[PDB]
């Protein structure tokens, strides 16, 4: 996302992005992750389960939220330049 | 066994101070025009920022410091 | 003000690590609130619906000054609590005038007033409670989205941090963590539906989105659908800080497991805050043309949100047995009919809805404040029962379930007829104060064409006084398992209390025993002031309700 | 042995100076910014330094009406 | 100046620093140990021995007065006698109280002697000092609570300690004079073993041997002989 | 006395940095037209170079005379894309 | 039944709340005057005066911002009405702005009939 | 600032003095395992060039960067006796008529020193040569120091230099503004 916003000019806070969360949130997060003794096996739950509420969950959300986004965002045979 | 509970004041007090730092940048490359009202505004964000400085400064948060005469005094009375 | 008073307050508490010199923090806190009510009462002489400051980033109006008072004089009430001690010894032979003003009385204090209790030691605790109410004054007088999008976020990490400062609560930890867990998410929400706003209008004023949906309302490229949909995300968000269901579970878990003083100020300041920024917002986003805009209005969600809260508060809460879980769905089936009153907006509901607010503020903190006085109360007072033992952080709620409550009539009669006259002002029984306030909001809906939900909020309140008489009875229908400590009164077992003079000379010594302990006087008083504003409020009902029809009027003006 | 400020400032100050050198030396630098800010300038408007006017950073347009311009028209070209 | 020694302060060595009151409590030891050497028999050497030091060490250091002693003495004679249940070890056991944040005295008798071993309250800062110093023995236990619990918890001292401030019929201790500096360095000159804190490190530990040496009986016969060729080596002849 | 020997490592990461500014400078002095090279370029520089095309081809080239060429009216160059905007 | 130093603390933080709130009524007092808010009969001659012996004088009306002309829009659309805002944010006007809400034909008018008086009597004599 | 943005640099690198947490590595591996930094050639080529980049930087901040200090500014101060005729005469006191070659010599030494690769080279040199002293800098705090335990590098950091840092933050903009010495932030230079 910091290199994306790069290519399209946002230099600073794509800059800013790098610095901050790469540069001292994921590392205050691996800081933590690798101290706080983690069984991995307790962390695993059944993800098949969630499969159709997965399913249900992701068409509602996107068939709704993308009629709200603005036409310049979604803007990308005739193609307009 | 525990961990040390500085390590997390290390990523925290960095976190904070480097996201404050960032806030400054955009001072340094826009002065000219902010002159002395960007100056005030720019000079009360170094000031609040700065008295949470001397917050961990005055608790040792980094915990980084922090590294005899007798009470039994006896008298001689004499004789019963 | 109150920004001047957290760096001084925080330059202090940075430089000192004295637990003793926490209780001395509190004090300051009041007296520091109270200049802040000095200068917003002296900014109450204009009429406006608003007026835009600093940028257009902030707007000070009549209802936003009031309720900044509001907020802080509920602040300086739940501060009492850690600015003085629990209990107090008092003589006749030192009550007059020249004993507490000249005269000092002497004895071993600490274990009678706890003076080393955990709530008397927390530092930052005085400081914590200045950012929250920061983060909620500034949400009342927020004009663009960021604004109220960094106040949101001061006044719930403030929340979250209030939660978690128990450090050495195993319950405390939990729900801190449950909090900012399901507040964070919440937060998304607030964060989604404001850049949905800024991303279709190019604005962050709150006032050009007004404009935009003013044009709109008229009886064809640029359909304004985002608004009401922009605005039903983002009040999703506030739905579960104000813990309206469906998004209520939260509540009753994190108001249990925090310590009693803590949900004192956790489940009313966040209210207050939440309730005033939306009444604005649903005074200008009404439709008053009858278009296609009004069919997706998002005052929907808060007529939903009141009917499952009327419903899911009233009718969870009747097999509760744990007294903090009990009040929290108590406020659940309140915020039912504050949301209705919302959600009709009309000239009646609007100062139907400023009565409900601040009366209900001020009724919930008697009930905290009754149940902190009467676990305070136990200390000369011993059980013997199987199942009190078992209870987990006994210090930190001291009463937890409802069957602790069994014959306090027996040991405090008029503390157990304050703690009946709140509870039947929470069921609405005339003439107490919380009856006239379901009784406007009621008018407010039948007046508008919402018989049907009021029909449903009087069934409910029906249901809901259900549980409200189950504290009842158990205060008052049975005998104690609590019975006087033994030693505090064993003839041989008494505290030389030492009277001096300005000079410290004896004028007298006393002995006592533990019935020369009561409670502390700001503790009685303050009970005793919202006991008798609920009872004598037929007598003195003009300039409160006035008040309320001035700020709607202006409001609702031209 | 370590002194307190509130009962001898001066004392402290040179106890500070001499055994918290970097933090005191903070405070005090901390302290000529605001100091700077309300000295020198008054005294370089007495010396006659005068501050340099603002540099134009958008087209400078001249005030009041039109000039009614006389010359190089078509017929010119 | 330098007219008296600081206490505490380091001596030389290190770990050692100075006796708060080096002349009592040399006293204090000496007259200790010659009352536990009634439980030896009078034909021992080791009595003999330890008892003829002890009084020739003792004789020296009496030999020395600090200045305003007599009338500082008369006026602690009569302070004891009108507050005796004040300074009582039967009333206020070893140690002259509990309340730790208060001066604590207690009047102990040796050998014919009787001195006041007074227990100061530490001097620290008073930015670190929490409620004067006193002691946190944790929150009061608050809620519904049994008999049993509340008594563990100590609710019965609220009927017996006292509010530090609350002096009125207890009488302040007043401490003994003590030597000068120089009058030190002659105490230390007489009796020939160092530092005066290092004599009161030595006259300790001739406290502590005669505990061992009266439960062993060093002066019963022979024990154990030994078995010939026992100490028999190479010597030649 | 001195020990050129350690001083020799030193000797090369000068002759190295200097080879990278001597080589560099030359390459875009021929890039740019056997002419130096242009710095901190903002919008103004960069609509400058795009005119000097216009008129010689070159972004670097240049040219006094006080008339355009014919067809300079329409070589303005309007630029085209397809995503970003 | 805090420790020995513990009060002397106290005091010096609510001395200083109260040398803080302390002058933040009164400058909120003086200023709503200003606002309107107040009744101001006095405050409005002593305006009126110093206004219009300011115009006489040449002088600019609200005196000479080293701030651009931007700077000052920015400075007086923060600080207009503010002292409302007091018991949250502190904020006070130092800038030289010409932005104060109010028609200054007033001041110039009062000026020129009474630079006119003025004229006829030293005609006069 | 250059000092404390020195001492940084060093600390930063992990470079010694300020390497002893990286170096208890190596006393407490035990009998059972070891290290992984083994065969490669990667992390030593990281933290070299990490310390020529560190010296760079530092000279491109602090000291010149590029800029040599010209003598040829000098030299026009101090001579004023210029001869069409090549004589070169100088107004010094040590100076006499110059026998420079017009044909051979200042013809070609002219065209030499506006050459793009000569210009180029001496602006790399002096950056070079800055970058070089730096270096040495590097290498000569390792040699004269023992090493800090890290919760020290930690207080110096925190306590020391954090502190001053921030307060030159406050006075530095105070003066700037004092002077009348904001520059622009327009693309000039
Ligand atoms: C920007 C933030 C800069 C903060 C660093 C300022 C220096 C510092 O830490 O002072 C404490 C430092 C430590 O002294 P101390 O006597 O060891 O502190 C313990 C005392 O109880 C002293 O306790 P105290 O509360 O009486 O004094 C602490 C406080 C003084 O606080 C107050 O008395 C009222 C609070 C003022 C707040 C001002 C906000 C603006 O000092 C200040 O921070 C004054 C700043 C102006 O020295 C001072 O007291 C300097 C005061 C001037
Ligand atoms: C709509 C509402 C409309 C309301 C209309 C008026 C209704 C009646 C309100 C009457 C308020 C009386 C306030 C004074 C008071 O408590 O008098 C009895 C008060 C305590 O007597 P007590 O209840 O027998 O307690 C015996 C011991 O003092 C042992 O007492 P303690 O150590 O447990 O605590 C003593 C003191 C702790 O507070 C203080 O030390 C007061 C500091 C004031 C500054 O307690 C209080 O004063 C609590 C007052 C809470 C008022 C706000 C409640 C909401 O008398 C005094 O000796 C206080 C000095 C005289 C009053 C000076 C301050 C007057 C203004 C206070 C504003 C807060
Ligand atoms: C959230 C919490 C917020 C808490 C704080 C609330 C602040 C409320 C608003 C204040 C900031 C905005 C105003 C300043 C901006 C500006 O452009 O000033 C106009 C002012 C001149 O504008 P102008 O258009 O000629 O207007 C006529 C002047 O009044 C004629 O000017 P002048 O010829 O009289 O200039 C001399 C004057 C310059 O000062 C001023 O004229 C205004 C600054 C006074 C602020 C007083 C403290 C705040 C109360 O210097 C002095 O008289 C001595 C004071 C110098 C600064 C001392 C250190 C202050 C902080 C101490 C801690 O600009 C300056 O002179 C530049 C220096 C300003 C530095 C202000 C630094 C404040 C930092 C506070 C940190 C906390
Ligand atoms: C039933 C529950 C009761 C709970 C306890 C609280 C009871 C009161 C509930 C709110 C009532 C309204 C209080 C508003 C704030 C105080 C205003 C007031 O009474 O006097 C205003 C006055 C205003 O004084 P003033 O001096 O600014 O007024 C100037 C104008 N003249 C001179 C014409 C009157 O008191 C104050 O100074 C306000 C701040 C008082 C300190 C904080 C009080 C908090 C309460
Ligand atoms: C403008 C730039 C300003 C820079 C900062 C200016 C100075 C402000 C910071 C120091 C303020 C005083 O804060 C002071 O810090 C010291 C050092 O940790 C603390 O020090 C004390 O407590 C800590 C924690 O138990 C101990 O490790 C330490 O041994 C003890 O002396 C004090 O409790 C605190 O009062
Ligand atoms: C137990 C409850 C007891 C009663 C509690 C409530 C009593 C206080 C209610 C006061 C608010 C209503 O009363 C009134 O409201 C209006 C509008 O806000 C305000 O009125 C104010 O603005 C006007 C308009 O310029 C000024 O001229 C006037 O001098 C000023 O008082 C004041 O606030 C108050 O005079
Ligand atoms: C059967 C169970 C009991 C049901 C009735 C309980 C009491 C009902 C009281 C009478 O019923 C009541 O009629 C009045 C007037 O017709 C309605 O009040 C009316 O006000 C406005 C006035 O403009 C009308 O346009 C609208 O139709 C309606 O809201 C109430 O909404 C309704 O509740
Ligand atoms: C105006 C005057 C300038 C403002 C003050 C400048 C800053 C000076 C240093 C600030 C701290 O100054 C001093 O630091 C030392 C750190 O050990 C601390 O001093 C004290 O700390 C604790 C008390 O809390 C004691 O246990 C310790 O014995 C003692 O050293 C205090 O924190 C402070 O008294
Ligand atoms: C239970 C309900 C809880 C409600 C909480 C909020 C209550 C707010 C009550 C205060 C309302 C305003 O109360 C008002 O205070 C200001 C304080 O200067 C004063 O009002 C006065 O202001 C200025 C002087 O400063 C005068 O020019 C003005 O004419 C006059 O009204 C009066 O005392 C009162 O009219
Ligand atoms: C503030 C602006 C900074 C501008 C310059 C930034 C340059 C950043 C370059 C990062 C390159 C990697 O950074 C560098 O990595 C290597 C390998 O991991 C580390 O080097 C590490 O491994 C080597 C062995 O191989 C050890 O001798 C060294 O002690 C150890 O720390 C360096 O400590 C680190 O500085």
């Amino acid at each position: 996302v910091s290199f994306y916003l790069i290519l399209i000019g946002l230099n600073f806070v794509g800059l800013s992005y790098l610095i901050v969360y790469i540069g001292a949130v994921s590392i205050l997060f691996l800081f933590i992750l690798m101290l706080i003794n983690i069984r991995t096996s307790e962390l695993q739950s059944n993800t098949s389960n969630s499969i159709p509420l997965t399913i249900l969950v992701g068409i509602i959300i996107s068939s709704f939220l993308f009629k709200m986004l603005p036409y310049g965002v979604i803007i990308s045979k005739n193609d307009l330049f | 066994s525990p961990f040390n509970i500085s390590f997390f004041i290390y990523g925290l007090v960095f976190l904070l101070l480097d996201l404050e730092i960032l806030l400054l940048y955009p001072f340094a490359v826009s002065e000219y025009v902010n002159s002395a009202y960007g100056l005030a505004a720019a000079l009360i964000f170094i000031g609040i920022i700065t008295i949470g400085f001397v917050y961990e400064l005055g608790h040792d948060a980094l915990k980084v410091h922090s590294r005899l005469k007798s009470s039994v005094v006896i008298s001689y009375l004499g004789n019963i | 003000m109150i920004m001047i008073s957290i760096l001084s307050l925080l330059l202090s508490t940075s430089v000192t690590l004295r637990r003793d010199m926490s209780i001395l923090f509190n004090r300051i806190s009041i007296i520091a609130l109270a200049y802040c009510i000095l200068h917003d009462t002296m900014s109450l002489s204009f009429i406006s619906k608003g007026i835009g400051l600093h940028g257009g980033l902030l707007h000070i109006t009549n209802l936003t000054q009031i309720f900044h008072i509001f907020i802080f004089i509920i602040s300086i009430l739940i501060l009492q609590l850690t600015s003085f001690y629990p209990r107090k010894v008092w003589i006749p032979e030192y009550s007059s005038l020249k004993d507490i003003f000249f005269n000092k009385i002497l004895y071993y204090r600490t274990k009678i007033i706890n003076k080393m209790g955990e709530h008397m030691k927390i530092i930052e605790y005085p400081l914590i409670l200045l950012f929250v109410i920061s983060g909620a004054v500034f949400l009342i007088s927020t004009n663009d989205l960021v604004s109220i999008f960094l106040s949101i976020e001061l006044q719930s990490y403030g929340l979250y941090l209030l939660s978690t400062i128990y450090r050495n609560s195993e319950l405390s930890t939990t729900g801190g963590l449950i909090y900012f867990l399901l507040g964070g998410l919440s937060s998304c929400f607030i964060l989604l539906g404001t850049s949905l706003l800024y991303v279709n209008s190019g604005t962050t004023s709150l006032d050009g989105l007004y404009i935009l949906n003013s044009i709109s309302d008229v009886n064809s490229w640029y359909k304004p659908y985002y608004l009401n949909f922009s605005l039903l995300i983002f009040s999703i968000g506030f739905l579960f800080k104000v813990s309206a269901a469906p998004f209520h579970f939260w509540s009753p878990d994190v108001y249990d497991a925090i310590p009693t003083i803590v949900t004192t100020f956790v489940a009313i300041i966040a209210k207050i805050s939440i309730f005033i920024f939306l009444l604005e917002l649903v005074y200008y986003t009404n439709s008053n043309a009858n278009s296609y805009l009004s069919e997706f209005s998002w005052t929907y969600a808060l007529l939903i949100s009141s009917l499952l809260s009327l419903i899911i508060g009233t009718v969870v809460g009747l097999t509760q047995f744990r007294i903090k879980r009990l009040l929290a769905y108590s406020t659940i089936s309140h915020v039912g009919f504050i949301l209705l009153a919302l959600s009709v907006s009309s000239i009646e509901s609007t100062q139907a809805f400023i009565f409900y607010l601040i009366q209900y503020s001020i009724s919930n903190l008697n009930a905290f404040f009754i149940l902190i006085t009467i676990g305070f109360s136990l200390y000369g007072y011993v059980t013997n029962n199987k199942e009190y033992k078992s209870l987990l952080d006994k210090n930190n709620s001291p009463i937890q379930l409802i069957s602790q409550l069994k014959g306090y009539f027996y040991i405090n009669p008029l503390l157990s007829l304050s703690l009946a006259i709140t509870i039947f002002s929470f069921v609405g029984v005339p003439p107490l104060v919380g009856f006239f306030a379901k009784q406007m909001v009621l008018s407010a809906a039948l007046d508008n064409g919402y018989i049907f939900l009021s029909l449903i909020a009087i069934i409910t309140s029906v249901i809901g006084a259900v549980y409200y008489l189950n504290v009842i009875k158990e205060i008052f229908f049975y005998s104690p398992e609590h019975e006087v400590n033994p030693v505090l009164n064993e003839s041989d077992s008494n505290f030389s209390l030492r009277i001096l003079n300005e000079k410290n000379v004896l004028i007298r010594s006393v002995l006592l025993k533990g019935r020369n302990i009561f409670i502390s006087s700001p503790f009685s008083i303050t009970i005793s002031i919202i006991t008798n504003v609920i009872l004598l409020f037929i007598f003195m009902n003009k300039e409160w309700l006035s008040m309320g029809t001035i700020l709607v009027q202006i409001l609702f003006s031209a | 042995t370590t002194p307190r400020f509130w009962s001898t400032p001066l004392k402290y100050c040179r106890w500070a100076a001499r055994e918290r050198p970097a933090l005191f030396f903070s405070v005090v630098i901390g302290a000529l910014g605001p100091v700077t800010l309300a000295t020198v300038p008054p005294l370089r408007r007495l010396i006659g330094d005068v501050d340099a006017a603002p540099i134009p950073l958008t087209y400078p347009i001249p005030p009041g009406p039109r000039k009614q311009l006389k010359g190089y028209d078509d017929d010119t070209e | 100046k330098g007219k008296f020694l600081v206490p505490g302060a380091p001596t030389g060595l290190t770990g050692l620093g100075t006796h708060p009151s080096p002349r009592s409590a040399l006293l204090y030891l000496y007259h200790s140990t010659l009352e536990k050497l009634k439980q030896i028999p009078e034909h021992s050497v080791y009595r003999q021995s330890v008892e003829a030091v002890t009084r020739h060490r003792l004789a020296l250091v009496e030999s020395v007065v600090p200045e305003g002693y007599d009338a500082w003495v008369e006026r602690a004679k009569k302070l004891l006698e009108e507050h005796a249940d004040q300074f009582d070890p039967t009333k206020v056991g070893p140690e002259g109280g509990e309340e730790v944040q208060g001066a604590r005295a207690v009047k102990v008798e040796r050998d014919g002697r009787v001195f006041v071993v007074s227990r100061l309250p530490k001097e620290e800062d008073e930015r670190v000092l929490e409620w004067d110093g006193e002691v946190d023995e944790g929150p009061e236990l608050e809620g519904s609570r049994t008999l049993e619990e509340k008594i563990e918890g100590g609710l019965e001292k609220i009927f017996t300690r006292r509010d530090v401030k609350d002096t009125v019929g207890r009488v302040e201790w007043e401490p003994e004079p003590q030597l000068t500096a120089e009058q030190v360095a002659e105490l230390e000159n007489k009796i020939g073993a160092g530092l005066i804190e290092e004599v009161i490190q030595v006259a300790e530990g001739e406290l502590k041997l005669v505990d061992t040496m009266v439960k062993a009986r060093v002066w019963e016969p022979l024990e154990e002989q030994p078995r010939p060729g026992q100490w028999e080596y190479f010597e030649r002849k | 006395p001195v020990p050129f020997e350690t001083l020799i490592p030193y000797g090369i990461i000068i002759a190295m940095f200097g080879v990278t500014g001597a080589g560099m400078a030359k390459v875009r002095h021929m890039f740019n037209g056997d002419k130096r090279h242009r710095w901190s370029v903002d919008q103004w520089d960069k609509q400058q170079m795009e005119r000097d095309r216009r008129l010689t081809g070159h972004l670097r080239g240049q040219t006094d005379n006080p008339i355009a060429p014919p067809g300079f009216e329409f070589n303005n160059p309007w630029k085209v894309x397809x995503x970003x905007x | 039944q805090v420790g020995r130093g513990g009060f002397a603390k106290a005091m010096r933080l609510a001395g200083f709340i109260g040398l803080a709130g302390g002058f933040l009524y009164f400058y909120q007092r003086s200023i709503l005057r200003f606002y309107g808010m107040s009744e101001n009969a006095r405050e409005v001659e002593m305006d009126m005066r110093e206004m219009t012996d300011r115009v006489k004088a040449g002088l600019p009306l609200y005196g000479e911002s080293r701030l651009s002309p931007a700077m000052q829009g920015v400075a007086a659309r923060q600080s207009r009405y503010s002292a409302l805002f007091f018991g949250v944010m502190p904020w006070f006007n130092f800038v030289n702005h010409n932005q104060h809400g109010v028609d200054t034909a007033k001041y110039y008018q009062q000026a020129e009939r009474e630079l006119e008086a003025e004229r006829l009597a030293r005609e006069q004599a | 600032v250059f000092i404390i943005f020195f001492i940084g640099s060093v600390a930063e690198t992990n470079r010694a003095p300020f390497d002893l947490a990286e170096a208890e590595s190596e006393l407490v591996s035990g009998f059972m395992t070891e290290h992984a930094a083994v065969i490669f050639v990667f992390f030593f080529l990281a933290e070299y060039g990490s310390i020529v980049l560190m010296c760079i930087l530092t000279s491109i901040l602090f000291l010149g960067g590029y800029l040599l200090i010209s003598l040829l500014d000098i030299i026009y101060n101090n001579l004023l006796s210029w001869i069409v005729i090549g004589k070169y005469i100088i107004f010094i006191f040590p100076f006499w008529g110059p026998v420079f070659i017009d044909l051979g010599l200042y013809e070609i030494i002219s065209y030499l020193y506006n050459a793009p690769t000569v210009e180029g080279s001496f602006y790399g040199l002096s950056l070079g040569v800055k970058t070089s002293i730096l270096i040495f800098v590097f290498i000569w705090t390792r040699a004269s120091f023992p090493r800090i335990r890290f919760d020290q590098l930690m207080s110096f950091c925190w306590t020391v230099l954090l502190p001053i840092l921030f307060a030159l933050i406050v006075l530095v903009p105070c003066i700037l503004y004092s002077f009348n010495i904001f520059p622009v932030n327009i693309s000039l230079l």
